[PDB]
RNA sequence: CUGGUAGUUAUGGCGAGAAGGUCACACCCGUUCCCAUACCGAACACGGUAGUUAAGCUUCUCUGCGCCAAUGGUAGUUGGGGGCUUCCCCCUGCGAGAGUAGGUCGCUGCCGGG
RNA sequence: CUGGGGCGGUCGCCUCCUAAAGAGUAACGGAGGCGCCCAAAGGUUCCCUCAGAAUGGAUGGAAAUCAUUCGCAGAGUGUAAAGGCACAAGGGAGCUUGACUGCGAGACUGACAAGUCGAGCAGGGACGAAAGUCGGGCUUAGUGAUCCGGUGGUUCCGCAUGGAAGGGCCAUCGCUCAACGGAUAAAAGCUACCCCGGGGAUAACAGGCUUAUCUCCCCCAAGAGUCCACAUCGACGGGGAGGUUUGGCACCUCGAUGUCGGCUCGUCGCAUCCUGGGGCUGUAGUCGGUCCCAAGGGUUGGGCUGUUCGCCCAUUAAAGCGGCAC
RNA sequence: AAUAGCUCACUGGUCGAGUGACCCCGCGCCGAAAAUGUACCGGGGCUAAACAUAUUACCGAAACUGUGGAUGAACC
RNA sequence: GUCAUGGAGGUAGAGCACUGUUUGGACUAGGGGCCCUUCUCGGGUUACCGAAUUCAGAUAAACUCCGAAUGCCAUGUACUUAUACUCGGGAGUCAGACUGCGAGUGAUAAGAUCCGUAGUCGAAAGGGAAACAGCCCAGACCACCAGUUAAGGUCCCCAAAUA
RNA sequence: ACAAGUAGUUAGAGCCCGUUAAUGGGUGAUAGCGUGCCUUUUGUAGAAUGAACCGGCGAGUUACGAUUUGUUGCAAGGUUAA
């Protein structure tokens, strides 16, 4: 009566804190908001974080709980 | 002793590994019968050990069974190949790690708990040490 | 200044182990080497000290 | 000193106690007008200043709750070795969680009035 | 597909655990969902805060609707689960149709086919005073290629020429093709009458590994045994040995390792059936019980059934149990 | 049969130095029965030729080195 | 490859803040036994049950207030090393095996099965483990009646200690 | 003619020879080491397959296309078919 799974999703960071990216480079994949758009940061319709310029990638502490991940060019 | 419910009637036989988390020392009671060696403890095997406790201090002080079997243990019938999915719930166990009490009394003289402690440990399948507070 | 000596063989060792061998130049059994003592150094030898021997 | 508005993982919060006010800020008074209530001028909005620090606000005190937090030890574990192996032990490096000594009743801007 | 095959179950998609703190990761492993829905349950502007409990109160009950207090969320989020969400992504209301057209730097995912995200640009809008947000829905299922047909459009082609027929292009519809990358528009059985190609890649015999089960031996001792645990039994539980059972696995053998019972011939083990020696006895004697030593020899003939086994008749000192390809 | 017999909880004498519980660690013992033949160190055999801790010599590979030779690549 | 620096990620461990499982005590609303007028409405009764409440104590693959080691992504003006990538021509492979470690299935059986991870075999001769693909040591270009070592050894078979 | 043999190989006396003259030839007491070849396999000395032995015969070819590399001629050209 089991035997089923969906296929995996590949979620997770597409790209390292300090590293370059250009414009529209997804930086991480997710199902709502585990990280959050910082600065020249979009969030997708599934959640997904993109850069919105080309610049440094820096995941950041937003206040005790939460995480952001901003583009500082 | 069975969980009165459970969230899944199938559970991994997991391992035991390690110093016993918690219970290591004697708590409600004088004396406690203290695992040495790790083990599954059946709720059958909990039984015989609480009755063999029990009767030979005659209705008399406390008896604090430390260990209770959370975890089901499936097995197939004779005569059935492997697969075709999970066997059916069989037992109830308790994994026992090492420097875990299982059983303390107390309201007894100390000859009396002692004598009732190596009557319950004949019926564990573990290697027993018994410990006072 | 290190002088580094393979003395155990690379068969049966995981690859970082053997890529780390590599990196520090070494090759055949009982091959030598002559290495600037830095921490880089230091590092390498720390992956592979059950394999090589270290003099001054 | 106080009003406004920011930053900072609550060391900033909660709770308890005290003091303060025509300069603000409040409550407060009123519904004619703009504008309001799925009923209600409660709120929102507008017009006032008789009354009051009671509350909010401001300042001060405290560790009861929370929060922060070493050192040491321990668990675990990369790598290297051993065993008698449901598992356990030794060497090297890393090293928690809990608990604890301790810390905290914030700190740091800019603008307006005084 | 398959711990041989058949029978049963399953087949695509989503969520979780397995999954070893990136991603990925198998099993006929452990759990659940989907094949939709919504004209608002979408967009935007503004405003808001839930569950439950306590106390008081007409119908009114444990529980309806008021009121106060406490309440980080114990609610809700169309629908599984996970991740999110109280500046709400939850709840009201006003106006709306961005559930837009042309696109798209660049990324993710990925054998391919596909799948996913996307700032920004242009057109023309909705809401908002503006800032701005809006290319459906908190996110991730809700789907199916090509070929062929149908319908609408069309500054495309039109077989001498003008037309037309018919085609192309754009839009859209018609399949559990669900065995869900779909052999065809269109498909069930039997073979002991069988045949060929192959396989010890894979079953039936025996060997091997394993020992759950099985046989035997133990530990503890509640008890039974008038009394008395241990003469003899020994519950509840616990630990082994063996490799004769029922099994698991699929390692040798499918260019053949003949498979049950019997006959003939035995040989070995000892966990001993008899005979020999002995301890204990709940051993008066005669008989026994139980344990220890002991494998030298011995260990029946019939009735029934293919039987092994078993029951029976009649004996015997005894009518042993096993292994040797049962 | 009960009474007594013996033997004694309890002693001063001897005779006189140790004696009795309990816990931990090392190494052993029993528990320990299978089928052709010893048959659960490869054998002999071993009381170390076993075990523990420490030490040093040596043996030991087609490893590495020495001598000669052949050969690929890269470089000059 | 290492070093340094930054980061994502919730395993091991741990914990009980949530969810489930759970022990003992105290408390306490009900319900159920027991008589009473009684409608057992409520008393006087209670370890016959029982939902919250706390105090202490456990427990978890599908719990988490926490949270490593590693591994992973990246940066460097660091030190070593020698490959990467692209485009073409030609393939073979799609039965794997065991060992160690981490899991599932199984009985915490299997030389079982199925993944992950490393190694060896496969395709690897040599030495050791009596013999013994997969264990320990170690990689055979050829010749030598030279040498030094590895695992394993040094009384005899049998080279070396009756150290 | 006291030996336990995948039949050799390494060491090696003794005996017998005398060459394409070479640190030669035949034989081999004794000693060490040593499980054919092929196929098929995770793995075969295999108690899996095939071959009694010897000999002969016995399996990627050609044509026409495609593509790629090499070579040569000419080159913004090159080349002819029947
Ligand atoms: C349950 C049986 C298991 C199988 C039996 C065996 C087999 O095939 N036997 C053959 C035999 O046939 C003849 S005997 C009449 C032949 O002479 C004899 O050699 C042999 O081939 C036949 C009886 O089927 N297999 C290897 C395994
Ligand atoms: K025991
Ligand atoms: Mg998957
Ligand atoms: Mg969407
Ligand atoms: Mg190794
Ligand atoms: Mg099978
Ligand atoms: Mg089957
Ligand atoms: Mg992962
Ligand atoms: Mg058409
Ligand atoms: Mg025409
Ligand atoms: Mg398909
Ligand atoms: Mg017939
Ligand atoms: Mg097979
Ligand atoms: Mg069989
Ligand atoms: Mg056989
Ligand atoms: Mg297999
Ligand atoms: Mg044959
Ligand atoms: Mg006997
Ligand atoms: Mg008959
Ligand atoms: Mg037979
Ligand atoms: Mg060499
Ligand atoms: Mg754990
Ligand atoms: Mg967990
Ligand atoms: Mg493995
Ligand atoms: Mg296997
Ligand atoms: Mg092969
Ligand atoms: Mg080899
Ligand atoms: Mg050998
Ligand atoms: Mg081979
Ligand atoms: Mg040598
Ligand atoms: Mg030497
Ligand atoms: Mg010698
Ligand atoms: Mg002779
Ligand atoms: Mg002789
Ligand atoms: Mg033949
Ligand atoms: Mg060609």
């Amino acid at each position: 009566s089991n035997g089923r799974d969906s296929e995996s999703k590949r979620l997770g960071a597409k790209r390292a804190d300090g590293q370059f990216v250009t414009g529209g480079s997804i930086l991480y994949r997710q199902r709502g908001t585990k990280i959050y758009p910082g600065t020249n940061v979009g969030r997708g319709g599934d959640d997904t974080l993109f850069a919105k310029t080309d610049g440094v990638v820096r995941f950041e502490r937003m206040g005790r709980d939460k995480k952001k991940v901003s583009v500082y060019p | 002793l069975v969980p009165k419910r459970v969230k899944y009637r199938r559970e991994f036989r997991g391992n035991m590994r390690g110093r016993a988390k918690g219970g290591t020392e004697v708590a409600f009671g004088e004396y406690g019968l203290q695992a040495v060696e790790a083990s599954w403890i059946t709720n059958r095997q909990i039984e015989a050990a609480r009755i063999a406790m029990t009767r030979y201090m005659k209705r008399g002080g406390k008896v604090w069974i430390k260990i209770f079997p959370h975890k089901s243990y499936t097995s197939k019938p004779i005569g059935v190949r492997m697969g075709k999915g999970k066997g059916a719930p069989e037992g109830w166990v308790s994994p026992v790690k090492r420097g875990k009490i299982m059983f303390e009394i107390a309201g007894v003289p100390e000859d009396v708990a002692r004598e009732a402690l190596r009557l319950a440990a004949h019926k564990l399948p573990v290697k027993t040490k018994i410990v006072k507070r | 200044k290190l002088e580094i000596t393979l003395k155990r063989s690379l068969i049966g060792r995981p690859q970082p182990q053997r890529k780390t061998v590599q990196a520090l130049g070494l090759g055949k059994t009982n091959s030598v080497v002559v290495k600037e003592d830095n921490p880089a150094i230091r590092g390498m030898i720390t992956k592979v000290s059950h394999l090589v021997d270290v003099k001054e």
